[PDB]
RNA sequence: ACAGGUUUGGUCCUGGCCUUUCUAUUAAUUCUUAAUAAAAUUACACAUGCAAGUAUCCGCGCCCCGGUGAGAAUGCCCUCCAGAUCUUAAAGAUCAAAAGGAGCAGGUAUCAAGCACACCUAUAACGGUAGCUCAUAACGCCUUGCUCAACCACACCCCCACGGGAAACAGCAGUGAUAAAAAUUAAGCCAUGAACGAAAGUUUGACUAAGUUAUAUUAAUUAGAGUUGGUAAAUCUCGUGCCAGCCACCGCGGUCAUACGAUUAACCCAAAUUAAUAGAUCCACGGCGUAAAGAGUGUUUAAGAAAAAAAAUCACAAU
RNA sequence: CCUAUAUUCAAUUACACAACCAUGCAAGAAGAGACAAGUCGUAACAAGGUAAGCAUACUGGAAAGUGUGCUUGGAUUACC
């Protein structure tokens, strides 16, 4: 787009590079900053940045921004056993947040792979159906097999009319 | 606009099309109730042939016959189209040539 | 453990918004939405209603909130579980000390 | 769904309640429900006809309320039988008789539920089960001086295999499956038959309420 | 949809093109109808010969054995499919069917030979 | 195990916060010493103007 | 949109309409055979035929399949599942009502207030609080099936179905009325799905194999339709002469027509070609001095940005 | 009630009951457009011959005229 000071966080490439996949416990992310001084850049940065990125991949995570209340900028997480995550941000950088929460609560390379080698499993490539859900329609296109009725006439022997010609007589 | 307006306001939709002389309908069959003359609008001067039919929907309109020489007369079965005459004002229905009681045009011999 | 809330909102913070009910709080959650158009994320503001059967929760209130195992009536879903921030009288959680906004009332620097 | 704007229907609760009340209030009688024509084999109250392999049946035999109206104590302790039980089975298979109700609407006394104890195949069962299809024209009374005579059955025990062959395929599937885990044995895979006793379409069932536990 | 009852079934859906049929081995409910709404798909079944000439016949042995464990009925064709494939014993519709064949093979070649002398 | 990795992280930056505000408490001790040799400049030239 | 035609003596800018592309119905002209897919006017009323049977009686199924889109802004997606069914000793599997919600969801604010829509007590009764929703669209009005391996709703009507109108095809075929809209009152369970029976086996207007239809794609046994002023490929000769008439927009008709009617010729499609109506797409991440737009002014609620640091207050006609 | 079961009742009662609306017709009234015969003036475009226009008030067949504030979307041609 061209409105906003930088078009390039309102795009979905922007959104889906983002990679902070919280865990099924996680639930709430209240995060607390301030508006002025050189301590909270960090802080304003993360709201301003990867707030989207986070909020895209965990859609049923509450995110609320909090401002100028606590002197001190920082993160609560607030958890399905009702453990909160305090993490407190003074002077850590924009990409030093994510890593942090990407290291205290996230979810692992090898747990992203496990569940997406599962989904895939899912659509099945011998299955038959739709072409939303499956790869053929009909079993005649497959190369080996009979032609569809529809592109290459069956002769005569195969038709059902001279089947009940041949019996009538 | 900026973007919390363009929000609040939502995505532009285009308004659904109106209906025409017809109703939405291709065809409509009605009945001839005047055959009359009617006169062009200013930049050019003719005598069309107009007729004043009653439509299945249960409305009265103005039509317009095409072609050079009709035979339409009181209570004629006819079948009109959407066209519109751009010489004649109001007039937004036509005759179909070729139907139950306005056939084709002859041929001067 | 047999103790299960059909609601999606297992946990939720919001700001209290009334409390004319008695033993009953009036919070409005706010949520981030995406603008499938804009593509930009903006504050959903929803209603709910809390038991609050210590009737502590005053207007302007940071509170969080369980979801109820089972409604006490249709409308009544959660509880109050933790009043996070007190309107007015602010504790740092990071170093628990009291604050008025962006200013410490009493410096930990100073123990004794 | 649940909307807002859910209408409180009334009628449709209204007619439940009509329709129960009417249901125990005109209660078709068993009498007339299962009285039978014996010339067009056309039940009055229902509507269907016979089977055309009941035909002989009915005009040649009897029911068990149908003999069951000349004993003194409406056969407390009797045993009963059925024709086709007596075709198809050599070995005993009766019917103790240890309550009966039979109806008093009925101007002959030919129609009621009876319980019992039901020995078939010589296999007693030691719990109260309802008699079924008392309708049917097919029971038979034994003699008093046949009571003992007819419950001599000799206990013979099964030549059925308890283990069978698997499948090719299958077989194949589990002698695969070891041998990934090497499981060099190379005994032969059988299928045990002793859960996979079932009971012929002859046994007849309980009609009582399953009881879930 | 709603039912007041039924059990699951592993069937055959004909979806397929006009004298040109084709079966996917499904389990569905019993109440719904052929081509309509289905548990999971299992396999296929393609009831023309091909140009090598084989009949081709998927099963997904695993699912299979999974529901039929889970209390999946089976139809006759299936259970015929089955026999043949050697997972089931079977059916003895089949042979009777190869005995009734065999009588007819051998009434034609005795009324063969009686019209011939 | 993550939770005490964060608890010691936590405990270790409020430690260097405490640093930095000791050090803040004495700048602006020194903002009191400029500010009170000012206020007793401006402070008894009004007084000695009313006088 | 790779755009084009179109305002003016003329140019630039702004701005609307139309053309160029694809699809579906009806109408006109023409038409040869096959294959496949689909058969679409009616929730107006139905003559007649069939469509639920199975079985040693009991029983089981009997809008299940199938049909339709009237109502509902209905609804999409997601938790919990009562209950029903299959087999078991339990447990498991399918359908899944009712209750809801993280979220999404037609137009209309010239629909801005709704009018009882809320809470605690301890018991399932008394009472006390003055509440509840809503401009982030409550409460209202209008329209419509739909986000499709599908889902929702209906079965002559009274939303229901005790009762009242009153004798029911919104099953397969067919008949009246209506409409621009036009399939056989035909054959079978051989193969699938369903129901029954332990079973051989029976039924199924579902389904299959067919009959009819240029509604559509393919092969060919077939050649007709449209157009020839610009947009936009393509006209020679006659007749009329602001008359007859033609056009999607500009517009053309002068004893002066490549635009009207006919002939020749030519261009593009093709068993299809045009006309009409519907669609898909098409408005603004653009502007507001002169073209439509900065609301007569200040403060404030809700809400939003505090992103690096600074400041507040002086002659003169505020009131 | 020496084995165990049968029957009954679920119908009424007090009030507004076309008010509110939707679709056509209607004695009639008014407006807008196109304005193929026209009649009466010349309001505006040039300091359009009284400079135009805004708000408002009054008056007049009519375009319009005038009064009070306001604008240039008019000039005063610029050592005058
Ligand atoms: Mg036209
Ligand atoms: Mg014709
Ligand atoms: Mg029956
Ligand atoms: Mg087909
Ligand atoms: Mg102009
Ligand atoms: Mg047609
Ligand atoms: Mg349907
Ligand atoms: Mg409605
Ligand atoms: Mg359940
Ligand atoms: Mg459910
Ligand atoms: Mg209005
Ligand atoms: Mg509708
Ligand atoms: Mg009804
Ligand atoms: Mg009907
Ligand atoms: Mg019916
Ligand atoms: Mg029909
Ligand atoms: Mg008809
Ligand atoms: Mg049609
Ligand atoms: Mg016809
Ligand atoms: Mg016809
Ligand atoms: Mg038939
Ligand atoms: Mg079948
Ligand atoms: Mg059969
Ligand atoms: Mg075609
Ligand atoms: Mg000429
Ligand atoms: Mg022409
Ligand atoms: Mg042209
Ligand atoms: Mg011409
Ligand atoms: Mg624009
Ligand atoms: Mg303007
Ligand atoms: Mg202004
Ligand atoms: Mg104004
Ligand atoms: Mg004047
Ligand atoms: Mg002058
Ligand atoms: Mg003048
Ligand atoms: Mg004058
Ligand atoms: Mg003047
Ligand atoms: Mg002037
Ligand atoms: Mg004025
Ligand atoms: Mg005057
Ligand atoms: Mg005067
Ligand atoms: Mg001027
Ligand atoms: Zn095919």
């Amino acid at each position: 787009p061209m409105k906003g000071r930088f078009p390039i966080r309102r795009t979905l490439q922007y959104l889906g590079q983002g990679d902070v996949v919280f865990k099924d416990s996680v639930k709430v992310m209240t995060v607390n900053y301030n508006t002025h001084g050189e301590l909270g850049e960090g802080a304003r940065k993360f709201v301003f940045f990867n707030i989207p990125q986070i909020q895209y991949k965990n859609p049923w995570v509450q995110i609320t921004m909090f401002k100028n209340m606590t002197p001190s900028p920082f993160l609560r997480f607030y958890l399905d056993s009702g453990e909160q995550v305090l993490v407190d941000v003074e002077s850590k950088s924009n990409k030093e947040i994510v890593e942090h929460i990407r290291k205290i609560l996230g979810k692992n390379e090898e747990t992203l792979e496990k569940e997406e080698q599962e989904k895939k499993q899912l659509s099945h490539p011998a299955h038959f159906g739709p072409r939303k859900y499956c790869l053929r329609e009909c079993m005649c296109e497959v190369e080996g097999q009979v032609p569809c009725p529809g592109l290459v006439p069956l002769p005569k022997e195969m038709t059902g009319k001279y089947k009940a010609a041949l019996k009538a007589t | 606009a900026t973007l919390n307006q363009m929000h609040r306001l939502g995505p532009p939709k285009h308004p659904p099309g109106k209906m025409g002389p017809t109703a939405g309908r291709p065809q409509l069959k009605g009945v001839v109730l005047r055959t009359f003359i009617r006169k062009p609008k200013k930049p050019n001067s003719a005598n069309r042939k107009c007729c004043r039919v009653r439509l299945s929907t249960g409305r009265e309109a103005v039509c317009f016959i095409p072609g050079e020489g009709h035979s339409l007369q009181e209570h004629h079965v006819v079948l009109v189209q959407g066209g519109r005459t751009q010489d004649l004002p109001g007039v937004k229905l036509t005759v179909v040539r070729g139907k139950y009681d306005c056939g084709h045009v002859q041929k001067k011999k | 453990s047999i103790a299960r809330s059909s609601v999606h909102a297992k946990w939720v913070v919001g700001k209290v918004i009334g409390t004319a009910m008695q033993k009953t709080a009036k919070v409005r959650v706010t949520r981030l939405v995406l603008d499938p158009y804009l593509l930009k994320y903006f504050n959903k503001r929803k209603t709910y209603f809390a038991h609050d059967a210590l009737q502590q929760c005053t207007v302007g209130d940071i509170v969080l909130l369980k979801a109820l195992p089972v409604p006490r009536t249709k409308h009544v879903k959660h509880e109050l579980a933790e009043i996070i921030f007190k309107v007015g009288q602010v504790i740092d959680p990071v170093t628990g000390k009291p604050c008025a906004g962006t200013t410490y009332l009493e410096s930990p620097i100073s123990p004794e | 769904m649940a909307r807002k704007k859910v209408r409180p229907r009334l009628i449709a609760e209204l007619a439940r309640r009509v329709r129960a009340l009417r249901e125990q209030r005109e209660r078709p009688r068993d009498s007339q429900r299962y009285a039978l024509d014996y010339e067009t084999m056309m039940r009055p109250h229902s509507g269907n006809r016979l089977p055309m392999r009941a035909w002989a049946d009915v005009r040649h035999e009897s029911r068990l309320l149908q003999l069951l109206n000349r004993l003194p104590l409406f056969g407390l302790g009797r045993l009963v039988t059925r024709k086709s039980w007596l075709w198809q089975h050599d070995e005993p298979c009766y019917w103790r008789l240890t309550r009966v109700r039979p109806d008093y609407a009925a101007e002959n006394l030919d129609h009621g539920k009876a319980w019992g104890i039901l020995t078939f195949k010589g296999k007693t069962e030691s719990e109260a089960r309802e008699i079924e299809q008392v309708m049917y024209h097919d029971w038979r009374l034994v003699p008093k001086h046949e009571e003992e005579a007819f419950t001599a059955f000799t206990l013979v025990p099964e030549d059925t295999p308890l283990s069978v062959p698997y499948p090719p395929l299958l077989r194949a599937m589990i002698l695969a499956q070891r041998q990934k885990y090497g499981d060099t044995s190379t005994e032969e895979p059988m299928l045990n038959l002793e859960r996979a006793r079932i009971d012929p379409w002859d046994y007849p069932a309980k009609l009582e309420a399953k009881t879930k536990t | 949809r709603a039912y007041r009852g039924g059990h699951l079934t592993i069937r055959l859906a004909l979806g397929g093109c006009t004298n040109r049929p084709f079966y996917r081995i499904v389990a569905a409910h019993s109440k719904c109808p052929r081509d309509g709404r289905f548990v999971e798909q299992l396999g296929s079944y393609d009831p023309l010969p091909n140009s090598h000439g084989e009949k081709l016949v998927a099963l997904n042995f695993d699912r299979i054995r999974h529901w039929i464990g889970c209390g999946a009925h089976l139809s006759k064709p299936v259970e015929k499919l089955l026999g043949l494939s050697g997972f089931y014993p079977l059916h003895p519709m089949m042979i009777t069917n190869a005995e009734r064949l065999r009588r007819k093979r051998a009434r034609e070649v005795l009324l063969a030979s009686q019209k011939t002398d | 195990e993550l939770m005490a990795w964060n608890q010691a992280e936590n405990q270790r930056l409020h430690e260097l916060r405490l640093a930095r505000l000791r050090q803040e408490a004495l700048e602006q001790e020194r903002r009191q010493a400029e500010e009170a040799v000012l206020q007793a400049r401006e402070a008894q030239a009004w007084a000695q103007l009313k006088e």
